[PDB]
RNA sequence: ACGAGGAAUUCCUAGUAAGCGCAAGUCAUCAGCUUGCGUUGAUUACGUCCCUGCCCUUUGUACACACC
């Protein structure tokens, strides 16, 4: 076993293993979290 | 060469920004754009216009859109005004001195709202972000920022130092507190926006989007988490449309209780609620033919604690509202209207009823206005000025006193010129109407109406001013002769398609006529024999000028680019391009050839005629320069923008390793303190009871950041990374090692942050014991070896726990799988 | 079965780890096994569970095997004198 | 007209710096020299990113173990 991605999209589970819901986070951290996804599959 | 500087703003008296009252009709502060206006209403003037202290368009100003005024709150007391921009700077005035004392920002968008706290000497501001952020008044700082809702705030309200609400463009009411700091209470007020607030202590009226207001009940008294703000019921509106803004008037024993709701278009709604003598006479009344559904239409309310009286309405589309009240008898209330006009009502009353069915408009500012966009203007000999709008009145100014000289009603006026002399101004109308008045006698002159069946678009003089040209939608362009008192036709002129621009040479040399098709004709006045058809612009050109002496036209359009075209062969010199949403009014200095692009993005731009720079950029308008004139013989220039300013323009470090040593060498002479104190509490409490020492003081710098010694030792340790550790607790000599030890007993000593590092401590604590083996075993220290006996003791017994937990885990999920597959393999 | 799925996710790393074996240890000595076997699609769960927390105790059983190091100084430092 | 070349600057890590000669004159270059060849042959580093910089990466993504 090994954590992909999430299986609805109301949410987001990182290769680490955690995961964040998207109503949860704050426009901060989604922001962040849009920025790190955008360079990680831009590369 | 020279520059240009701005004189101030004229003809702007009623700004996107809400009005705020002084008392004694009294004094009234509104926003003109980006300074403010302080007045009386009675004499219906100015009595001081409070400006920064910066020109635009200086030497020392700088080039951007100037943050426009969009909020005011005054605080009468110690004499204060919060102003607050719509780039998100707030500042505060002494109303006497006209001095800037506080200046501070902490918004990105456009602010909405200001609030006092009642000289609690802090300022609470709303923006149109997600931010309401409380300040001192006395420190130049923030006391804090206030952040959970989704879009932009619309009305708050404060209580105390504690308590307040707050109501956003999602309709969620949120309710926030200064100890616990963050929001508290959250509802869903309405399906879309919500707009206006009001509260007097029990209850809180809202506005929604469509004629739904909301009732709730207020409970600061109840300890119950969901229930500290609930409601009760709504009812409606006589209008159809968003109120925006909602408050409160009350009185001692009179039993004043009115509220008013500003409406979205032309109205603003007043509400009685009504008091527990009349609820309870009333009650019975509704309780007739006397359970259950009796409970229910009482549910079914706000009808009953309410009473809509009076819909005061206005002329036009309302922008803002402020009240005042005198003692059963009558309720004054100003109102600045959309366009630069207030609009000062009265009402009268009986304490239960108007007796009155229209309100009174007992003052009505009017002097500065222009109510609509001023689409057309003028300058005769620096001796007055003009502005001309659709509203048909003309207004005539002059230079130092900037007050309106004439007033007069026409048409929907959009191109006027004077006469040579000054003294007297042809107008045109969206008809073939043209319009002739005077300075100082009666105004209206004479009208040829009909001069074409459809509309005319711009029209001139000549130079003695005895013949006028003008060109017109119909595809008609015609002249005129003054006669003397009136006009004479004499030659229309038809042409292949629409002309909507005309310009006479300054020193009558000919014409130049625009076309909607994209093109010029330039076109003799003496012969009309055709002389050029110049062209090259793909969007109609939409102003001409020419030079001073007829070499050289300037023409634009709307393609944003302005042409600068040699007359000897109708050839070009340069086709630039600027001010990204169109030009519209090109005008030449009448001297040299320098000219003024206006655009319909609040930008004027002065350009040399020759090497075509924009040798000066100007920026302060707020929205589409609508027209501009210069002066004959001045340099001195006039512009006018949809934003209905007219304005004048005039001549002139460690690395990983030793971080872990310092930080930890500090904790440790702290933790060293500490229990030095612990044996000087002993001496104090459990001994021969004295004296004592007295406390060894908290470091600065865990204090600052208000951490536990171990705690911040364990800080660092974290953020050393995992490459360069194996070296950065290997530079720490011995000595380091002994207090790493201390370290590794006060944080064991602590099973909350221990077993949350277990296995960081682990790695370096074998390490560190492993590297240093050789001085460890040779060490002679009997509390040493008693401190690794407890290390040893404590650190086996978490990672026995840990492993035990781990152990049983296995054991009971493989049980799980197998007897799953016993059951159904 | 959520609280399963997300505790399985949890159960990748070494930081997230220990409380997601502590909520493991809640659910199972609490609940029914029965019942924890008849809940559907957990077998799933189960086994993706169970190498990870092998691989735990086998690294977790390596560090108190080094921690002995301790008790080898203390027992020449009692030699010492 | 001179007693070993000053201020500072340039370049340089093993058969290297440097000394000594000796031939040849190879379609461009060079005889004021150029290129080969032989001889004699060291001192100091062979570490470091602290200074001056320059570059690369910031999913480890590769298949166990381990670390992150």
């Amino acid at each position: 076993y090994n954590v992909g991605k999430a299986e609805k999209d109301g949410e987001i589970r990182l290769k680490n293993g955690v995961a964040m819901s998207k109503e949860e986070l704050t426009r901060e951290d989604k922001n962040r979290l849009r920025r790190a996804l955008k360079r990680k599959r831009s590369k | 060469y020279q520059r240009f500087e701005q004189a101030a703003a004229f003809g702007v008296i009623a700004s996107n920004a809400n009005c705020v009252w002084i008392p004694a009709p009294g004094q009234l502060i509104t926003s003109a754009l980006e300074d403010v206006n302080i007045w009386d209403i009675k004499t219906g003037d100015l009595v001081s216009k409070l400006s920064d202290g910066l020109p635009p368009g200086a030497s020392d100003a700088r080039g951007a859109k100037p943050a426009e005024c969009t909020y005011l709150e005054a605080h009468k007391d110690t004499d204060l005004l919060a102003v607050g921009y719509a780039d998100g700077v707030i500042k505060v005035w002494d109303l006497m001195s006209k001095t800037v004392l506080l200046n501070f920002n902490g918004h990105k968008a456009a602010i909405t709202l200001l609030q006092f706290d009642g000289t609690g000497t802090r300022l609470i501001s709303g923006s149109k972000d997600s931010n309401i952020i409380v300040w001192d008044l006395v420190g130049e700082v923030g006391l804090y920022k206030l952040r959970s809702h989704k879009d932009s705030i619309t009305g708050f309200w404060c209580q105390g130092e504690d308590w307040l609400i707050s109501t956003s463009k999602d309709g969620m009411i949120k309710l926030w507190d200064l100890k616990t700091h963050q929001c508290i209470e959250t509802h869903i007020a309405h399906t879309g926006e919500c707009w206006g607030l009001a509260v007097k202590d029990d209850l809180l009226i809202t506005t929604g989007t469509d004629s739904q207001v909301k009732i709730w009940k207020l409970d600061i008294e109840n300890d119950k988490m969901g229930g500290k703000l609930t409601e009760m019921g709504i009812f409606e509106k006589q209008s159809k449309q968003r109120g925006l803004k909602i408050e409160f008037i009350t009185n001692s024993s009179d039993k004043t209780s009115f509220f008013y709701i500003q409406n979205a278009d032309k109205t603003i709604e007043t509400f009685r609620i009504r008091k527990e003598e009349e609820i309870a006479r009333g009650l019975k009344k509704r309780e007739k033919r006397l359970l259950t559904e009796e409970e229910i239409a009482k549910s079914i309310y706000s009808s009953f604690i309410l009473h809509p009286f009076q819909t005061i309405r206005s002329l036009y589309k309302i922008k803002s509202a402020s009240w005042t009240t005198v003692s059963s008898s009558k309720l004054e209330l100003v109102l600045t209207t959309s366009s630069n006009t207030i609009e000062y009502y009265s009402i009268p009353y009986e304490k239960r009823d108007p007796t009155s069915p229209a309100p009174l408009k007992t003052h009505t500012i009017e002097l500065q206005g222009q109510r609509t966009d001023v689409r057309s203007i003028d300058i005769s000999d620096d001796n007055k000025l003009l502005a001309t709008a659709s509203n048909g009145s003309l207004k005539i100014w002059n230079i130092k006193t900037h007050k309106c000289i004439r007033t007069f009603e026409c048409g929907y006026a959009l191109t006027c010129k004077f006469l040579p002399g000054g003294l007297l101004v042809i107008l045109g109308t969206r008809n073939g109407e043209l319009q002739l008045f005077d300075l100082a006698s009666s105004s209206l002159l004479d009208t040829i109406e009909d001069a074409h069946d459809a509309a005319i678009w711009s029209l001139d003089l000549t130079s003695d001013g005895k013949r006028l040209v003008t060109g017109s939608a119909d595809k008609t362009v015609k002249f005129w002769d003054f006669k003397v008192l009136k006009l004479h036709h004499d030659t229309t002129l038809e042409l292949t398609d629409d002309i909507l621009c005309v310009r006479v040479s300054p020193d009558d040399r000919y014409l130049a006529i625009s076309l909607l098709d994209n093109t010029v004709k330039v076109f003799f006045l003496d012969s009309m024999k055709f002389y050029l058809s110049l062209y090259g612009h793909k969007l109609p050109v939409l102003s001409i000028d020419i030079s001073f002496d007829s070499k050289m036209i300037i023409t634009s359009s709307a393609d944003k680019n302005i042409k600068i075209w040699g007359l000897d062969f109708g050839d070009c010199h340069k086709s630039l391009f600027a001010h990204q949403d169109s030009i519209m009014n090109v005008k030449f200095l009448p001297q040299s050839h320098n000219f003024f692009s206006c655009s319909k993005d609040a930008v004027v731009k002065y350009w040399d005629g020759e090497k075509f720079e924009c040798i000066q950029k100007l920026y302060a308008h707020q929205s589409e320069v609508w027209a501009l004139a210069v002066a004959t013989d001045g340099g001195f220039v006039v512009s006018s923008s949809h934003d209905h300013s007219i304005r004048i323009w005039e001549e002139t470090s460690l690395k990983a390793g030793e971080r872990l040593m310092e930080a930890l060498d500090l904790g440790i002479a702290e933790i060293e303190g500490l229990e030095a104190y612990n044996r000087d509490m002993k001496l104090w409490q459990r001994k021969k009871l004295g004296e004592a020492p007295i406390k060894p003081q908290g470091n600065a710098v865990l204090i600052a950041v208000n951490k536990t010694p171990e705690q911040y030792i364990m800080d660092t340790l974290l953020r050393i990374r995992m490459s360069q550790l194996e070296d950065a607790l290997m530079v720490m000599p011995f000595s380091y090692v002994l207090k790493f030890l201390k370290f590794i007993d006060t944080v064991m000593q602590n099973k909350t942050l221990l077993h949350s590092h277990l296995p960081l401590i682990c790695k370096n604590l074998f390490f560190i014991i492993k590297f240093n083996h050789k001085e460890l075993v040779s060490q002679k220290n009997e509390e040493l070896k008693l401190q690794i006996n407890r290390v040893k003791t404590e650190l086996r017994s978490a990672l026995k726990s840990t492993e035990d937990d781990l152990g049983f885990n296995v054991q009971g999920l493989k049980f799980v799988k197998q007897q799953w597959n016993l059951r159904h393999n | 079965i959520l609280l399963m799925k997300r505790c399985r996710d949890w159960n990748t790393n070494a930081k997230t780890h220990t409380i997601a074996q502590r909520t493991i240890r809640c659910i199972l000595m609490h609940h029914n096994i029965a019942k924890l076997s008849e809940i559907p699609g957990m077998v799933k769960i189960v086994d993706a569970i169970i190498p990870y927390t092998q691989r735990h105790f086998t690294r977790v059983d390596n560090l108190v095997e080094q921690s002995y190091i301790l008790d080898y100084a203390l027992v020449e430092m009692d030699k010492l004198f």
